[PDB]
């Protein structure tokens, strides 16, 4: 049940990415951004 | 009908902050950049088109690009409230700033990053069918704002070209000071900007500060009054293009009618009914009271007394609800005072505009809710001091070669200091050239 | 979940549309029903 | 006899739309196009400027011409504005720049062939054409540029036919515009030539009639554009209906005209009087006499009693006697008889129309022949050689392209036109 | 009186499906083949077009041939489609690959008795057999190669008829392919010779035509091949419906070619005009006769202006004066009396027909001898000479065998039909 | 309309996994190759036929082999997921690796698989009505692919004669390297490639890495992004056999358009909308952006810049909601541009083709779903300086016979080396030699 508005459309595809693990500590996986990002975003979950 | 805004550095960004928060409220737009979906007005008028564009989906997205050498202030706008109303490729940011050294952004730093801004710029202009200019903001004063704008705008202007070019600039205030070497930034900046800019127009923060003292009651301001004043600016100067109105300017008029020879570039600019929601209530705002209010010292937004010189042509900007017959006898009464002269060789001296659209209020603004504003833009020889001081500094500064070092290892040859002093010598003789009346009867 | 994309453009044969619950990006294009033969045979468009 | 009109510029395309408001309500047309008048005499000459299209409808023979359709915009937005052609709507990209040599040179050349074009498509589809009619400024840029460089073309195109022109000019009070000057000066160059009869209003005039002789409190650009399509409409009225001493443009440019070049004429319209008043006073042919030449009445700044009089026109709409009319203007020209060049034995000619305007008993409009002109043209000439000698502003008209050569000659030429004014005023018979 | 079509390759069959929609439509055959007119008119020429199968059925005597099935398949799945013959689709098992050389030679050779046995099968059917119809593109492969193919061994089976073409030629400003040069020079130099009279479109003609005249927003193919599919149906309505004037295929090559290699003509028809512009301008024969000599009205790029009429001709549908068409071609021809070349003392042909197309109350398709055509051919010729002078993409063809003297000869031919037209254009009665 | 691909070695089974994952998903085959009751049709479709057979219980399987000397990729695959997808005789696998020798590929080992492969290829050209073409993929820089890919395409250019083949190949990267010995191999492989290939389309993993850096935001990618770009280019150029359109591209057409003389056939690939889903939701995408994107070098997947050379001829592939007058409005105005050179003998150089079937989206994928995509393939000789670099660095190895007595020993003669680098010497000579203008006219 996907609904149409548009942040759920942006995240969508990368959520069901296959490299999950392979984008820690980088700034897709950055929820609260806009991708391109340059500060410093955590690469543990308990710090995430 | 297009315009393409270009911000450079710290307080160029920062003011562009102010600029679109302004233009999405008088629009409409809310802060996520999609259209409210309850509204149902029906008359889906184009007037947007000028600073936005649509992706089809219906979310709007805004013409413009933040360029920066420091992360910090990109992520403050990456990461504030505005977020989804840019795209991302716009954001542009650096890795370290210019140092307050203009050799340093324009020699070192600023050339790998220049390739993106012209990249992006042509993007944006390509998705245009009729451009008529581009909006740039920076301050001369630092490092950045100094070394990229100008290297962006001569590359602009080779790619360009005749396209027009617009700036809004803060320059380094007569006592208020915030580095030590911006009197050396200040000459190099004037130097390339004379001759890459269509119109400049001149800011200094001691006239904000005192005209949010005397005006508004504001005893301890902040940037972010001076801000939304430079905005309401820039919204009055573009109002002509986005709604109805008697009397239209395109921006191509503003270049016939305020430069008299193509170095005479350099303009004032003063706004009417800045005043308090406590003092609105007990007055009535007519027409010829803000017509003679633009005319006084309390109201320039740069630090100069007009008194000291003449004007060469004054646009006078009106919205809201005008009549023209008001603005013909205010302006008649303007011509007919004897502290206010102009030169002999301008005698239709005036230019006027008159627009429908009143201004909008802020929902954390300062100032009142009015029903009409007037806002000019005027050339004037009093510019000349301005010049005269910061190059005052410079010579009292340059006589021992007191930073020099920096600039020099950081990439400059030294001659260019003599080079640009000589530049900005010569403009100041340009404005006691001009402003020299003479008796053709011989 | 699978559907059947229309034919505005042309073509007599059914296509298939994959995932119709991801909304497409970039623009829609601008259509209308003014076709050739409206103009060129419906002059009594009007009855005046 | 069918009038083509063009509308050029903003101030022409708003004055035209205020125009064919007044004349598509007096003969009665729908905005929706459809026929709706009450008398066969409308229908009659309904041809002279509307063209039929099927089934009913009519539209209207005129060219507008912009280079922002902001104007073409909000001219087709308002509320007659769906009767018009809209094959006849010619637009470009960019302004003029309010510049004569952006207006002329860059962005004319490259629209002006379609303007012909469509001028040509209207003009070859009358059964006989009479002359044409042209609304524009001469302060403006593409208004100035491009209606002169229409005219032109027209006259090249059209030799034996006539030019009719309307045309608002710079008050010495109302500064709208810093380079005023340079556009008046050339394009009364051009339209000396080109022209064959050509008519000016100052705004400045069109205040003062409403401030004092209507004394409306908050007058705005629709009643300045009423006023002037009162003329307007008023000047071709006998062409269109009957009459007891039918008159013509050409009869009237035969009998106004002395010498080619004296053909620059004033205008007014006799029965303002505001609301209030009227009740107080019936108009008859000696009040409107009165009224017609009260200098209040006239649309120039010039005033008639710093010049004279070479000749003048008359004409009536309305029942009313001919006796009445034939001594008015007898007894005006023997009582005032030092204002009237005296080689003329007879200075006033007359007509007398059936058909007045709705509302009104009479009416009558004015058109005068009067030295006074050159004051203005002196005022345009001066404030162009404060100007022309310090180069104040003309570098952007040579980047355009112009030699300072034109500059000189307009300036000449039109201190030749204010010299020879000024001739005819003071020449004398021993 | 009956014609033959033959449909060859992707544009052909695409413009031909639209054609058999036009003409079942005017003849009033329902997709299942069963006549459902209202008027005897309809049914008294059916035979022309069509045949007539047991208990009700027409057939349509059309020719389907392509290398691909591809085609085939999607014409087959359209509305129309039921009503073609099933033995009259001809297809082979691999495409031309954009090459004449194969198209003509090696697939060509292989295909050819088959479509010749069904072309004569349909021939010797007729009573009394009319000329020949092909389409086809000039930039292609299958349809230029082995179009020119079959045309060939028509002209050497029925000689005494006449061979007619409408034919696709590569727009001056983007290509579809990169070897259409070399495509369009051997296949002009096969029509020259065989050919009686050929037509020419350009795309980039139509998509102007759309754009200004249509104000379409987004046109498509489908647009185009109904433009040409109104001309198609147009050129045959004399033959096939009464009038005040009859004409014929042939009477119209008698009047239109005066010598016999200058038989390359433009195509125009008339009504086109926008929903919204409609209400604004009824039909009359002026209107059509300024609108169908507009050359933004004309299907190719070439413009008149920059050449002479030799001769043209005008069809009209509908009830109508003959006085209004004689005198606006006499008109027509004074007025613009420079571009008609003086030493013929009347270049149009008019012809008359009662009935009209159905919604439309009249119109015409005119069709133009004009000596700009050389323009094209001069270009196809300079483009040739650029890639010939460098072998380009030349073993391609000499690897399906043909001789480069083959393109030598092409190229003079073409060079020769260049001077011819320049020739006469210049020409002078001394 | 049928198609069969053959997969050789390491990188050509796994960019085909990618490819057959995405001609399943837009087909609509489950991976079993059962169609799902659900996906019913109107009327009864062939587009699968190109790609798939059914057997008559109406399983799918496709036409496809893959060939190996190592077992651990087939294995993989028959112990995958799509273990019942692929017949398992058409999966064929030896028991020892090429070593990254050609010669060993070529002359010991491949020697004795070869039979079972032409077996298996005739056993599916026996099961066709109107086959059309080879696909090929693998890369040159190992030793099975260059030397079984050259033995088995020789094998088929002499038993099936004219038909068409065309390579996708995966050439050495410019500095991004894996093994010592691939120029050696790349030259080898080359030389027999050049006399029986029609077009050969040239992939660079760097640039493929780049391009998933700057456009998508991937940090660290992995070969399967690259195989699922790989297998989205397919895809595009083979939609225009299996889907309805205005503008359809037979493969023959491709050879004849795009190959000038019979040695000039490396061609250039490159793709538009290559984005990621936050940015696409922030633009449009119209044909003019993405007409001027796939010229930009911004948008290729091979690393070589265009700039330094002029281009012969251009194929443009669109596929989605696209009309032809904006085709070729974009193509006139690429046509336009100045920093586009054609060479002087190719006035008509573009060909274009329209289909109106959208590109697939996959569930695991990182491109974002978007309604249209225009995909290029280019001759230009720019491709004669990837060319030098190889030549250089077999210069370099081969002046000291740095690594041949492992070549010697798998059975090759020293004399081949030579008689490779001067065929590759004469390629480069013909490319010097083509982009010569022509201006002796007199
Ligand atoms: N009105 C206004 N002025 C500002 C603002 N920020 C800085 N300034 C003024 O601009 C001048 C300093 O220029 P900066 O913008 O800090 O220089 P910069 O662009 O950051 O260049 P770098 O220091 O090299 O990064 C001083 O005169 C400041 O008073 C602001 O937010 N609003
Ligand atoms: N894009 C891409 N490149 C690959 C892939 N696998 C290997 N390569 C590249 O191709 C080259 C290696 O060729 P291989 O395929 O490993 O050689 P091989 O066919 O296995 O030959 P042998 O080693 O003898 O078995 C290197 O440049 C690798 O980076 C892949 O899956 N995708
Ligand atoms: N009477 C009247 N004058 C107008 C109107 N609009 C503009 N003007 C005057 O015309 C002059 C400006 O010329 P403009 O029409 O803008 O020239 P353009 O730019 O070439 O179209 C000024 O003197 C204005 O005061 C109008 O609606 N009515
Ligand atoms: N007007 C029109 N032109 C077409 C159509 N289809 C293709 N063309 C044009 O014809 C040329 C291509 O020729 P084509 O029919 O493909 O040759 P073929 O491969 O031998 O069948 C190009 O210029 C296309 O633009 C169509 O349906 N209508
Ligand atoms: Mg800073
Ligand atoms: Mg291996």
């Amino acid at each position: 049940p996907v609904s149409p508005a548009l942040a759920v459309q942006q995240r969508l595809i990368t959520d069901m990415s296959s490299s999950m693990p392979l984008f820690a500590g980088t700034a897709k996986v950055q929820k609260y951004a806009i991708p391109r990002y340059a500060g410093h975003v955590p690469s543990f979950p308990r710090n995430v | 009908r297009e315009a393409i805004c270009i911000h450079i550095g710290q307080a160029g960004c920062q003011v562009g902050n102010a600029c679109w928060e302004l233009f999405c409220l008088e629009h409409g737009i809310q802060p996520d950049g999609a259209m409210p979906s309850d509204k149902t007005i029906g008359v889906e008028d184009d007037a947007f088109n000028t600073f936005f564009s649509e992706t089809g989906a219906g979310k709007h997205v805004p013409r413009a690009v933040f360029l920066d050498l420091e992360p910090t202030v990109v992520d403050e706008v990456r990461t504030g409230t505005y977020r989804q109303l840019f795209h991302p490729e716009q954001l542009i940011s650096g890795k370290e700033d210019a140092a307050n050294n203009y050799a340093r952004g324009h020699y070192t730093i600023g050339k790998e990053i220049v390739d993106l801004c012209l990249d992006r710029i042509r993007k944006l202009a390509d998705n245009c069918t009729g451009l008529q200019g581009f909006l740039v903001y920076h301050a001369v004063g630092g490092g950045t704002g100094s070394g990229l704008g100008a290297l962006l705008l001569e590359r602009l202007s080779v790619d360009y070209g005749k396209k027009s070019k617009l700036g809004y600039t803060v320059y380094p205030s007569p006592q208020v000071s915030t580095a030590v070497v911006e009197p050396y930034n200040s000459v190099l900046s004037t130097h390339s900007l004379l001759e890459h800019t269509d119109v400049a127009a001149m800011l200094d923060n001691e006239a904000i500060y005192d005209l949010t003292r005397r005006n508004l009651d504001i005893e301890r301001p902040t940037y972010t009054n001076l801000n939304r004043l430079i905005g309401q600016v820039v919204s009055s100067l573009t109002a002509s293009l986005r709604f109805d109105g008697a009397l239209n300017v395109d921006l191509t008029e503003f270049q016939t009618n305020l430069v008299p020879y193509p170095r005479i570039h350099f303009v004032l600019t003063s706004y009417a009914p800045v005043i308090s929601a406590e003092k609105a209530y007990h007055e009535q705002l007519s027409v010829s009271e803000i017509s003679n209010a633009v005319f006084e010292p309390a109201s320039m937004m740069t630090k100069c007394d007009p008194r000291h010189g003449k004007y060469m042509a004054c646009c006078l900007m009106y919205r809201g609800d005008v009549v023209p017959k008001d603005v013909n006898a205010a302006v008649a009464t303007i011509k007919t005072k004897r502290t206010i002269q102009f030169v002999d060789w301008s005698p239709t001296g005036f230019k006027c505009g008159i627009n429908y659209q009143p201004p909008t209020v802020v929902p954390g603004g300062d100032l009142a809710k009015v029903q009409r504003a007037v806002c000019m833009i005027a050339n004037s020889t009093a510019i000349a001091e301005v010049f005269a001081r910061i190059d005052h500094k410079f010579d009292l500064m340059y006589s021992k070669r007191a930073f020099v070092h920096w600039y020099v290892g950081e990439g400059m040859e030294e001659g260019e200091f003599s080079e640009a002093r000589e530049d900005l010598a010569a403009l100041e003789k340009d404005y006691e050239e001009v402003g020299a009346e003479s008796a053709d009867m011989d | 979940m699978c559907s059947v994309h229309s034919n505005p453009l042309g073509g007599s044969r059914s296509r298939l549309h994959i995932a119709p619950q991801i909304i497409p990006a970039g623009r829609q294009g601008s259509r209308d029903g003014t076709t050739v033969r409206e103009l060129t045979s419906n002059h009594y468009s009007s009855g005046r | 006899r069918e009038i083509v009109c063009v509308q050029a510029g903003q101030c022409g395309n708003q004055i035209g739309s205020k125009f064919w408001e007044v004349i598509s309500d007096e003969h009665g047309v729908d905005p929706t196009g459809t026929y709706q008048g009450d008398s066969d005499l409308q229908l009659e000459r309904i041809n002279v400027y509307f063209d039929e299209a099927t089934g009913g409808r009519y539209v209207p023979r005129s060219v507008l011409i912009d280079l922002e359709p902001g104007t073409m915009d909000s001219v087709r937005a308002g509320p007659y504005g769906q009767i018009f052609r809209p094959d006849n709507f010619i637009f470009g990209q960019s302004g003029a720049g309010n510049n004569w040599a952006k207006g002329h040179y860059t962005e004319g050349a490259e629209l002006i062939d379609s303007v012909l074009d469509v001028c040509c498509k209207e003009a070859e589809s009358c059964d006989c054409l009479q002359g044409f009619q042209i609304c524009h400024s001469l302060g403006g840029g593409t208004g100035s540029g491009m209606g002169t460089l229409l005219i032109s073309k027209l006259r090249e195109q059209y030799p034996d036919r006539i030019m009719m022109t309307f045309s608002i000019i710079p008050s010495p009070k109302v500064s709208d515009t810093v380079v005023e000057p340079y556009n008046t000066t050339l394009s009364v160059h051009q339209l000396v030539e080109n022209s064959d009869e050509s008519m000016c209003i100052d705004n400045e005039a069109l205040y003062d009639i409403c401030f004092r002789t209507l004394k409306l409190t908050t007058p705005t650009f629709g009643d300045l554009n009423h006023l002037v399509s009162a003329v307007v409409s008023g000047v071709t009225c006998c062409l269109r209906f009957p009459g007891q001493l039918n008159s013509d443009l050409r009869k009237l440019a035969v009998n106004l005209v002395p010498f080619p070049r004296l053909h620059f004429f004033m205008m007014g319209f006799a029965p303002l009087t505001s609301r209030g008043s009227q009740q107080y006073r019936g108009l008859s042919v000696p009040e409107l006499t009165q009224q017609m030449f009260d200098a209040k009445n006239m649309m120039q700044a010039a005033d008639p009693r710093h010049g004279r009089y070479l000749t003048a026109s008359a004409l009536f709409r309305g029942r009313m006697s001919t006796k009445e009319v034939d001594e008015q203007m007898l007894n005006v020209q023997n009582k005032n008889s030092s204002y009237f060049i005296e080689w003329i034995p007879n200075n006033i000619k007359s007509s007398v129309c059936d058909i007045p305007p709705k509302g009104l008993k009479m009416a009558v409009t004015f058109i005068g022949n009067n030295t006074c002109i050159q004051e203005m043209f002196r005022r345009v000439g001066e404030q162009f050689t404060l100007m022309f000698r310090r180069k104040a502003f003309l570098h952007w008209y040579t980047g355009e392209g112009m030699d300072e050569m034109e500059f000189t000659e307009a300036e000449s030429n039109m201190n030749d036109l204010v010299s020879e004014y000024q001739q005819y005023q003071d020449a004398t018979i021993e």
